[PDB]
RNA sequence: UGCGAAAGCAGUUGAAGACAAGUCUUGUCGUUCGUUAAAAUGGCCUCG
């Protein structure tokens, strides 16, 4: 004897990011300009708003900490590698480094220009040295040691500097993008103040990061293009953004089916994910209110739900979520021989499958037709009588009152292609059948009107798909 | 598979030596290291002139030349490029022999003169290695002798492979060691073989074999993968190492019918079981594998035409399908004059796509078996027939059917033993010649309705049959492999209202859409013209026909005043077939008183 | 250098007599109850319940006395009649052989030999050394006599001695303890119930009396019983009906007792020994033991096939034997003997041979009784009227095709046979069968078919395949409509690739292609891929209408994608389709109707002569070789060098092939090997004086190009099948069943005491 | 089990104008933009939107309309209208283009389907009508 | 039932013998010759 067999009734990138379900959306009193990431544990983000710089839990993501001694706007709030520090830019010029966590106490205040200092990001490789950019248009490279001059100043850009990133395992390498659209790569083991070479982007640049030792991705204007240190030119290039694309993150390594994803923002409401893989191709995307200033994603060891977090022009913060008798325990580890003949219960039945399996043809036809019930599943009932040869069977003892629900699913089920078929079936019957009595019952005869107007006008669709059928051909 | 026009490389000088044509290839030494696939250089010794390197692309030059005296004559030259005690170098070692009297091994080093040196050698050399990574120089001597050098031609090694006469030595890589076998005439056709390795003693010797049978002085040899090639009286015999075990014997006729002295033969290896066979002015490729004749190409400007290397590929490892071989071609005339050419190959995708239909060498119903269970002479009839006089429909007819035994003036399946195809050729020939006009014989039906009739004889059927109704009626209904390009000629071109649907029925069940369509695009605008005002004045096989006309047609020739009438005219089909459809489907399809009278 | 051998198994035995119901299993178990024996039409297999493996075969072929007589066993006795580890055999003719399990076969066996007149042996039955034999002599219906059978040492012979006769015996049956029988005769009818060793038990009446009066009232299905079981003390005998109705009868007084459970025809009936458990089977694949105490029912659902036998087997019903018979086959009876541990009803051991479908009916196989006339059923009418159209078929009709498709794994030279929406996969070196998976959708094993249910048809597996690498299944589905509805005529077709770990057992269904090649349209040709292309990674599916179709499985996707198309829509259709690959994989022949076209791969399109017209359907096409190439047309079979284009040799099949196989089939008949040479079979009727049913077949082998004929042999039966098996030999299917191959001190005495004791 | 279901004819791996909307949600892949032009069900609009669309945004257009007929079945007839504009004006673009079957795979096995239907609702039409005159009369 | 493709294209059903019911007329077949030729209220286990 064989157990009974059971009634049988995207993609897997995209499957996932679908699983950021839980969307939280909160309101800032400016525009946020820019989110960060801590890299430890519990990997609280930083989000740069209006003249304070908030951080939040991520499992309770609620603020926690608040930062609000800066007098004008702030332009960054970028941790450390260890995350124990946190450097915020002004407008007024000064850059300011505070403990995580601590607001109070100031470890160091440095006056990195009288011009707006936008960004302020500390060196991934060395703790020790700080970078800033600045209106001024010189990334001056502090180090916390030497808070009265800075250890380097790179120069060279004839606009605006809003844009800093460090090749990873290149510590002497710096890249910098500037309004010119030319994104310019210092070494810092050299004297400096001059660019090892400019790549030249066409539009202003405003966000460079590096996604691997050896490519780094630049957005600017109303595409990113990759482009390889090694070649020194750009490898591939999307313009799938409407507006001009503003910021963009990168995670590596992460338990997703996709190793690595590449975040964009666009500024139209749009941010969309692409696969490095598969030379950068769209995969996800998704949409805000309003235009989309910043995006981040949590850490690759996240250790706890991951975060999506997009900021917004008119200072709404969205944040969307993957959330992550003594003897009863012996187990028989010491014993000779351990027999386990015990089976699981087989998973729930549903009203259909079991009045299928104890041959209930009329009942199961009735709980097809069931409010609130799914048209796909209604459509497995239907074909699994038909397929047991029970059509006539579970059409005997019914009258009027109980074929309505049945014509009436065939009146809004013979639109759809896949049931289109099927309905034809059940109905042919059901008039074999009931010819005499549709006589005498006025309400069976409007629902069959109704259905003879709706079977033409598919007839009419039919006929028509055949004629652009016929056009498509000739085209070809 | 395609073999290209050679194109000159140098002119060979006029030397004594080198005005026997059939010893000239003898003369001309190719280096190994220079020529391969991916070299765009070749180093030539020509004996009394000089070792000359040729670049061949974008065009033939000259860019080294190392003169030698008239009376030398070159044994082996190689050249390889490598790093040297470290500078970039090219190092050249070429052997010269001097009246039997005494032998000069040279080796000379060019910066890319760095050194030369010369020492006697004890005997002729056969073959020289340059080894660039140890900075060796090995020579093959006539005598036995291996000796291994260093680039100043100090003695380092010397190994005896204690046979003398030396004939053949050949130079091979496998897994990244070096290997060499060679091959010693013996007495009575006998040879020993012996195969060597390179690594107390640098030669360590693996196998020694002795070959039966194996004759050198008519015998053309090459190697080429671990596989021995001997051409000798048309057979080309191939033998396998690392034990020379006879494998295989292909049989070549077209050597066969070359007189023993006339023809001059050259053999090199140009791919995997590929290689290439002159005689004289022809060049042929061949696959030994199939045993087929890929490409062939003859030289009418040219006497003679002689293989001396071709560059040659591994097609199991490479894409490329294209590689070079060059030779010494010889012109006609009082004067004669030879000339180094090179020639560019196709050697193909080693696949039997390509070898197919291509065999250089050159029926009857059988009972499956020889001897109470359930049943289920060509060239005397056409004697016969032939013999008639002309214009005899009833004799003809009388001595086809009963001579084959043909009850029927169609073909059934009881007529397979007539299916010869030679046969059926010739009776069509007949059938042609013996009758003209307006009557045929009922043979001719007999013949339209077999499965097996000639190609060759399709072409313009139509046309013969033009003339009596009832013969292109059958063509239409039963011949096989009716032109698609005709039948469309006579569909749009015919009135008759029985002929254009049973043409319309044959073009689609013999041909495809896309195959038809192609062919109608070719018919004249007016012509599909009348056909579509043919349509306004089994139907669907037609209608079919006409839907693929208007694709054929195109959207820009159409005229607006005809499709009018085309479309009111469909409009009128659609509506009686949907009205028909309707009929199709159609057939398959207590009052509380009353009164009533009683019976009584 | 060739030589036929016979291998594998057959079919096990059954008594195959009409008259005698309940008594159809011959398998015996052992005294001890440590093994199971069961005889096969061509050996008798021995195996060891606990263990659930065939520890012994005895093979009629290896014996010369079993060789010469095998006729087939009517019974088998434990032990020895004329004298720890012995059987005889009674042979329906009346041999009798003294055989032994357990051991070395012994070349001399004490046979012996009963002396009937003119009386075909039906069955044999002992109580304590005394011995009854029943025989059957000759309205249709056979008679019975009843002799007393006693070994005389003196002379060394079996003396005869009538006991007993009856006359136009129905139906008969015999208790658990071999003590009653019980018969039905027309003398409408009679049930009369006889001791056999004593006089003690002697009743009749008329069935009349038992019959109910509505059951008189209503149609003769009622009235027709199909079963019938005798209780061991004779107090109770069960009847069964064509209706599903079961009536126990206490014979002191006739008095009646309904069970009404059985939608169709009740097919199995038995007593337990105490007889308080009635055991009953039919066509709901369902056993019951009915508790007479209570009424009440015990249920084991989803058997393999319907019951063909039911018995209890034990001193205390340690075990329930019974005969399962598989009718979705049509082609043939598919018996499965099923021996089940009474305590949790889990199978103890299952026995049966390979399972093939063959084209058409074989033979003098019938569908079991129904109570209505269906596909995989007679009615009570249709029996006679089947069994002449039957026979009249076989003698007179021209298409004797039987022949049956079978595909060989070649990782493990597993043998699959496409059973029904099902696979078999048979192991043909140990002669078990290794797997049965349900390869479709459909009612299966969901429940089973009664009455107007039984007309259902299943998806039918019409094609599978192994890829050439071997890790991939392909298989092809045609699921019908149920009748009486507009979409009543729409087949559809499935294509379906499966993937299967070498350690594991069950393929994994990976993708599904639903109407491949369009709507209605057939896949009439698969051709895995060489080893070439995708590294056996692909595979072509080919259409009646000359569309081809190229599917690959992609690594980044996962799972087989249509990699390249070819449609041409042609406007004719022909079955007769053929499919040949070049094993360097750059040309491809399709044969279509008479035509033979060779496209490139590459293009996938038609070569750039390629055309090659033949005088009839090609209904195969295969090269021995890269150079030749073997085609098949319904008139001929020639070899083509495809290097000359030109035929080498040409062998006439007009003769032994002109309308006996529908088209595709000659490719199951002919067979080739990649490195030796291929084979052609060719069967012929044999006839002395009107067809008969009897087949004869030959084994032609040729070389490349067909030259020669290395080897011609004959074999006595008809070939279905016949195949290259990946070594040098190939194996051959036999409508019996059987595959054959055709290929090239004091101390020492105190240790024997010991283990006496 | 996780098996993907397939189908034979998957031939992928073988004023008042809102045409500049259109543009930008083809081009940004905008979903919810794109919806908002297709809801509009006024013959006059489509036509004229599709006439001052650019060709090359034609062919992508075609794509999206497949894919969302093919979610959506009900929604087969007011889309068709768009394809079959997007044809008529843009027919000429459309012969230049080297590729159309793999490109428009998803449009003609969607159009495919729907003709399937058409045999065989004649014949249920036929026993309705049959069945409608019936009683009618009576 | 035969051929064929899945569409279809051709064709086929007779002579008895025995019994049951009515009262001479009808049915049935655990029966033969020939021809390629619905319905006994009766639904599928336990192991949570």
């Amino acid at each position: 004897s064989t157990a009974r067999p059971r009634i049988i009734t995207t993609t897997p990138e995209q499957r996932y990011w679908r699983q950021y379900t839980s969307a939280q959306l909160v309101k800032e009193h400016n525009s946020v300009t820019h989110i960060s990431f801590n890299p430890q544990h519990p990997h609280d983000f930083a989000v740069t708003s209006s003249t304070r710089v908030q951080i939040f839990s991520s499992r309770t993501r609620q603020v926690i900490k608040t930062f609000s001694r800066f007098k004008d706007v702030v332009y960054s709030a970028s941790f450390r590698s260890d995350g124990k520090l946190l450097c915020a830019g002004d407008a007024t010029g000064l850059v300011s480094v505070y403990d995580s966590y601590n607001p109070r106490t100031i470890l160091l205040s440095i006056n990195a220009s009288t011009h707006p200092t936008h960004v302020t990001k500390f060196h991934t490789q060395d703790n020790k040295i700080l970078a800033t950019a600045s209106d001024d248009r010189v990334t001056r490279l502090w180090d916390i040691s030497n808070a009265y001059e800075p250890q380097l100043e790179l120069t060279g850009a004839t606009d605006y500097v809003r844009t800093l990133s460090f090749i990873p395992a290149a510590p002497h390498l710096v890249a910098t993008g500037s309004y010119d659209g030319l994104i310019r790569l210092y070494d810092t083991r050299s004297s400096g103040s001059t660019p090892i070479y400019s790549l030249n982007h066409d539009q202003p640049v405003e966000n460079v990061i590096a996604v691997s030792p050896t490519q780094i991705v630049s957005c600017g204007g109303n595409n990113f293009k990759v482009w390889d240190l090694t070649s020194n030119k750009k490898l591939y290039e999307r313009g799938n953004f409407n507006k001009a694309v503003t910021c963009l993150d990168y995670v590596e390594n992460f338990d997703s089916p996709m190793q690595s994803a590449l975040i964009a923002s666009s500024l139209d409401g749009h941010v969309k994910v692409f696969d490095p893989l598969d030379n950068f191709q769209v995969k996800f995307g998704w949409k805000f209110s309003g235009p989309v200033l910043s995006c981040a994603v949590s850490p690759s060891t996240a250790q706890g739900n991951r975060h999506l977090v997009a900021g917004l022009s008119s200072g709404l913060l969205a944040i969307r979520t993957k959330k992550k008798m003594r003897g009863s325990e012996y187990q028989g580890d010491q014993e000779h021989i351990i027999h386990n003949d015990k089976v699981r219960s087989q998973r729930r039945m549903r009203a259909f499958e079991r009045n299928i399996n104890q041959f209930k043809w009329s009942e199961a036809l009735d709980n097809a037709f069931v409010p609130g019930m799914a048209k796909e599943l209604t459509l497995t009932v239907l074909q699994e009588l038909r397929k047991r040869g029970k059509v006539r069977v579970a059409l005997y003892g019914r009258d009027e009152s109980t074929l309505e629900p049945l014509l009436n699913w065939c009146l809004k089920g013979i639109e759809d292609v896949r049931s289109a078929s099927i309905v034809a079936d059940w109905v042919a019957v059901v008039l074999e059948l009931y010819g005499n009595t549709l006589e005498s019952s006025p309400v069976l005869q409007e629902l069959m009107i109704d259905l003879k107007t709706k079977v033409r006008h598919e007839i009419h669709k039919s006929k028509e798909a055949q004629r652009i059928e016929g056009m498509l051909q000739l085209l070809t | 598979p395609s073999l290209s026009q050679p194109f000159r490389l140098a002119t060979l000088p006029k030397i004594a030596s080198l005005s026997n044509f059939s010893l000239q290839a003898d003369y001309v030494q190719v280096a190994d290291g220079t020529f391969n696939e991916s070299t765009n250089n070749i180093t030539l010794g020509i004996s009394g002139s000089s070792i000359s390197q040729y670049i061949i692309n974008p065009t033939p030059k000259l860019t080294f030349d190392y003169p030698i005296p008239s009376t030398n004559i070159i044994t082996a030259c190689n050249a390889e490029k490598g790093q040297a005690n470290k500078r970039n170098v090219e190092i050249w070692a070429f052997g010269l022999m001097v009246n039997k009297g005494n032998y000069t091994l040279n080796v000379i080093t060019k910066a890319l003169f760095l050194s030369q040196y010369k020492i006697k050698a004890k005997a002729k050399v056969m073959s020289i290695k340059i080894d660039t990574k140890n900075s060796l120089v090995i020579a093959i001597l006539q005598n036995g002798l291996i000796e291994i050098f260093d680039f100043k031609l100090t003695l380092l090694h010397s190994f005896d492979i204690s046979y003398d006469n030396l004939k053949y030595a050949k130079w091979f890589t496998e897994n990244g060691t070096e290997y060499v076998f060679v091959l010693c005439p013996l007495q009575d056709d006998k040879v020993c073989y012996k195969l060597l390795e390179l690594t107390s003693s640098p030669i360590k010797e693996l196998s020694s074999t002795i070959i039966e049978g194996f004759s050198f002085e008519n015998s053309k040899l090459c190697y080429q993968f671990g596989k021995l090639y001997k051409l000798n009286q048309g057979k080309i015999y191939i033998y396998s190492l690392p034990h020379c075990q006879l494998q295989q014997v292909i049989e070549f006729p077209m050597v066969d019918k070359l007189s023993p002295g006339d023809d001059l033969i050259s053999f090199q290896p140009v791919s995997v079981n590929r290689v290439l066979l002159t005689v004289n002015n022809v060049i042929y490729l061949l696959d030994l594998l199939h045993c087929s004749t890929l490409s062939q190409r003859e030289l009418t400007h040219v006497k003679t035409f002689q293989l001396l290397k071709s560059a040659v590929i591994n097609s199991e490892k490479s894409h490329n399908s294209k590689t070079i071989a060059i030779g010494i071609s010889t012109k006609n005339g009082p004067n004669p004059t030879s000339s180094l050419e090179i020639i560019n190959i196709d050697v193909g995708t080693n696949t039997l796509k390509d070898s197919l239909g291509k065999s250089f060498q050159v029926v009857i119903l059988k009972p499956l078996f020889d001897d109470r269970v359930k049943c289920n002479h060509c060239n005397e009839v056409i004697e016969k027939l032939s013999a008639l006089q002309d214009n005899d429909i009833t004799s003809f007819d009388d001595i086809f059917f009963k001579e084959l035994k043909i009850k029927e003036e169609h073909y059934t399946e009881k007529d397979r033993y007539i299916s010869d195809p030679g046969f059926l050729n010739k009776v069509l020939d007949l059938i042609f010649g013996k009758f003209s006009g307006n009557d045929y014989p009922k043979t001719l039906t007999f013949l339209l309705t077999h499965p097996l009739f000639p190609l060759s004889r399709t072409r313009n059927l139509l046309s013969l049959l033009r003339d009596q109704p009832r013969l292109f009626k059958q063509a239409i209904v039963t011949c096989p492999n009716l032109p698609l390009n005709e039948l469309l000629e006579e569909l749009f071109s015919i009135r008759n209202r029985e002929l254009l649907l049973d043409i319309s029925f044959r073009i689609l069940q013999d041909f495809t859409r896309d195959s038809i369509k192609q062919e109608m695009k070719k018919l004249s605008k007016l012509d599909v013209q009348n056909f579509i005002e043919f349509i306004t004045s089994q139907s669907t096989q037609l209608f079919q026909l006409l839907s693929l006309v208007l694709d054929s047609i195109g959207l820009f020739s159409l005229e607006g005043a005809l499709l009018e009438n085309l479309t009111l005219y469909i409009d009128k089909q659609v509506e009686i077939a949907e009205r028909n459809t309707e009929l199709w489907n159609l057939i398959d399809t207590l009052p509380t008183y009353t009164m009533e009278y009683l019976d009584i | 250098q060739y030589k036929l051998s016979v291998v594998s198994g057959g079919k096990p035995a059954l008594n195959n007599l009409s008259s005698v119901t309940g008594n159809k299993n011959i398998a015996r178990l052992s005294q001890d109850q440590r093994n199971y024996i069961i005889p096969f039409n061509n050996q008798i297999k021995v195996y060891s319940v606990e263990t659930r493996q065939c520890v012994k075969t005895l093979k009629f072929a290896n014996n010369s006395l079993l060789s010469g007589i095998f006729e087939s066993i009517v019974k088998i006795l434990l032990g020895d009649i004329t004298v720890a580890h012995l059987i005889t055999v009674f042979t329906n003719n009346g041999h009798v052989i003294v055989l032994n399990y357990k051991g070395k076969l012994v070349e001399s066996p004490k046979h012996f030999k009963i002396s009937l007149a003119d009386e075909k042996l039906a069955n044999v039955f002992h109580s304590e050394g005394n011995y009854r034999i029943l025989t059957t002599f000759k309205n249709s219906l056979q008679s019975y006599r009843l002799y007393a059978l006693t070994f005389d040492d003196a002379k060394k012979q079996f003396e005869v001695a009538h006991q007993a006769e009856w006359h136009n015996v129905i139906l008969s049956n015999i208790s658990s303890n071999g003590k009653l029988l019980a018969h039905m005769c027309k003398d409408h009818k009679s049930i009369s119930v006889v001791s056999l060793f004593d006089d003690s038990v002697n009743l009749s009446f008329p069935l009349g009396s038992i019959l109910s009066s509505q059951t008189q009232s209503l149609s003769y299905n009622t009235r027709y019983v199909s079963s019938m079981a005798i209780d061991n003390m004779g107090q109770q005998l069960a009847v069964g009906f064509a209706s599903g109705v079961i009536s126990i009868v206490s014979l002191a007084d006739l008095q009646i007792r309904l069970l009404k459970w059985h939608i169709d025809s009740v097919l199995s009936l038995s007593f337990s020994h105490d007889g308080s458990y009635l055991l009953s089977g039919g066509w709901e694949k369902v056993m019951s033991l009915w508790q007479l105490e209570t009424n009440s029912q015990q249920f084991l659902p989803r058997l393999n096939g319907i019951i063909i036998d039911c018995q209890v087997l034990g001193p205390q019903g340690n075990y329930y034997s019974l005969i399962l018979q598989m009718t979705e086959n049509n082609s043939n009876s598919d018996y499965q003997f099923l021996l089940l541990n009474a305590s949790d009803l889990t199978s103890k051991l299952s026995i049966n041979g390979p399972l093939p479908v063959f084209n058409s009916t074989i033979k003098h196989i019938q569908q079991p009784i129904s109570a209505m006339n269906t596909k995989n059923s007679n009615s009570i009418t249709s029996l006679n009227h089947s069994k002449k159209k039957q026979s009249r078929k076989l003698i007179k009709s021209r298409r004797q095709d039987f022949t049956t498709n079978v595909e060989i794994n070649p990782i493990n030279k597993n043998l699959y046979f496409p059973h029904i929406s099902a696979v078999q996969i048979f192991d043909f070196y140990k002669n078990e069968q290794v797997n049965y998976q349900y390869l479709t959708s459909g009612v299966n094993n969901s429940m089973g078919k009664v009455r107007f249910e039984l007309n259902l048809q299943d998806p039918i597996i019409t094609d599978l395949k192994f890829t050439k690498d071997g890790q991939w299944m392909i298989t092809y589905e045609i699921e019908y409509p149920p009748n009486d509805l507009l979409s009543s005529k729409d087949l559809t077709h499935i294509l379906k690739f499966w993937t299967k770990n070498d350690n594991e057992t069950n393929w994994n269904l990976k993708t599904k292609v639903i109407n491949p090649h369009g709507i209605s349209v057939p896949i009439t040709k698969i051709l895995p891929s060489p080893r070439s292309v995708n590294n056996s990674q692909g595979c072509l599916t080919a259409d009646n209408n000359g569309g081809l179709k190229f599917w690959s499985f992609d690594s980044h996707e996962s799972n087989w994608c249509l990699k390249k198309i070819s449609l041409p829509n042609f406007n004719h259709f022909s079955n007769s389709v053929s499919l040949a690959w070049s094993q360097d994989g750059s040309l491809i022949f399709h044969g279509f109707d008479d035509k033979l076209q060779i496209l490139d791969f590459d293009t996938f399109k038609k070569f750039e002569v390629s055309e090659f017209t033949l005088d009839s359907e090609i209904q195969t096409v295969k090269l021995i070789n890269d150079t030749n190439l073997i085609v098949a047309t319904r008139t001929t079979l020639n070899a083509i060098n495809l290097l000359r284009g030109q035929v080498i040799n040409s062998f006439d099949l007009y003769p032994f092939v002109n309308g006996v196989y529908k088209n595709g089939h000659m490719d199951r008949l002919i067979t080739c090997d990649e490195r030796t040479g291929n084979i052609a079979l060719v069967i012929n009727q044999q006839l002395t004086d009107v067809p008969t049913i009897n087949y004869k077949s030959r084994i032609i082998i040729f070389d490349s190009d067909l030259s020669t004929k290395l080897g011609n042999f004959t074999h006595h039966e008809y070939i279905s099948w016949i195949g290259w098996n990946y070594d040098t030999d190939f194996i051959f299917l036999d409508i019996e069943s059987t595959l054959g191959v055709v290929g090239t001190s004091n101390s020492d005495i105190f240790a024997e005491q010991l283990h006496k004791l | 089990g996780n098996a993907r279901v397939t189908s034979g004819d998957n031939f992928k791996h073988v004023t008042g104008t809102v045409t500049v909307i259109l543009s930008q949600a083809l081009q940004s892949n905008d979903h919810s933009l794109l919806e908002t032009v297709l809801n509009n069900r006024d013959e006059r609009v489509i036509r004229d939107t599709i006439f001052r669309l650019k060709p090359a945004l034609a062919v992508i257009l075609l794509e999206r309309l497949a894919e969302r007929i093919a979610r959506q079945t009900h929604r087969q007839g007011p889309l068709n209208v768009w394809v079959k504009w997007c044809l008529i004006i843009h027919g000429g673009y459309l012969v230049s283009i080297p590729n159309l079957m793999s490109t428009l795979s998803s449009l003609h096995s969607t159009l495919k389907r729907r003709s399937d239907l058409l045999p065989r609702l004649l014949a249920l039409d036929a026993r309705l009508d049959c069945t409608i005159n019936k009683f009618k009369t009576l």
